[PDB]
């Protein structure tokens, strides 16, 4: 095991 | 089998709590976003089943967490839309079974989730309500 419940992956919110 | 009510399910039975095991399972599941609503349902039912253990639930939590997170990353709302609703159940029911330590890992998942708003605030609240109902305690903000 080694997974992060956080992760560096994310992106701004957008309606499209 | 392909797109069966079992492909994603067999994945759950072969996950590992590590970055790449989850990443390989995530990137694949991400390729079949068509199955997003179905997999969200099968995912919850698999976690809510009495025949699953805390580790398999932790694995499922990590898989869906990467899936919904990476989904928002490329704006694949089908995942975060479907998974979000069933999340409140799973995360909130496994919260009643996870020992303090796995529950801490989930607590971060619920945190980063609403911090980044991977789901809708209603879904965020429903997850919080589910965790809350496990010990009947609440907070003045959501």
């Amino acid at each position: 095991p080694s997974y992060s419940p956080t992760s560096p992956s994310y992106s701004p919110t957008s309606p499209s | 089998m392909a797109f069966s009510s079992e492909q994603f399910t067999t994945k759950l039975n072969t996950l590992e709590d590590s970055q790449e095991s989850i990443s390989s399972a995530s990137k694949w599941l991400l390729l079949q976003y068509r199955d997003a609503p179905k997999v969200a349902e099968m995912w919850k039912e698999y976690m809510l089943r009495p025949s699953v253990n805390t580790r398999r639930k932790l694995l499922g939590l990590y898989l869906m967490n990467h899936v919904v997170q990476q989904a928002k990353g490329q704006k694949i709302i089908q995942f975060q839309d479907s998974f979000g609703k069933v999340a409140a159940e799973v995360l909130g029911r496994i919260n009643q079974e996870f020992p303090r330590d796995l529950k801490k890992k989930l607590s971060r998942v619920v945190n980063i989730l609403k911090e980044r708003n991977i789901f809708s605030k209603q879904v965020v609240n429903d997850i919080e309500r589910s965790l809350a109902a496990a010990l009947e305690h609440h907070h003045h903000h959501h």
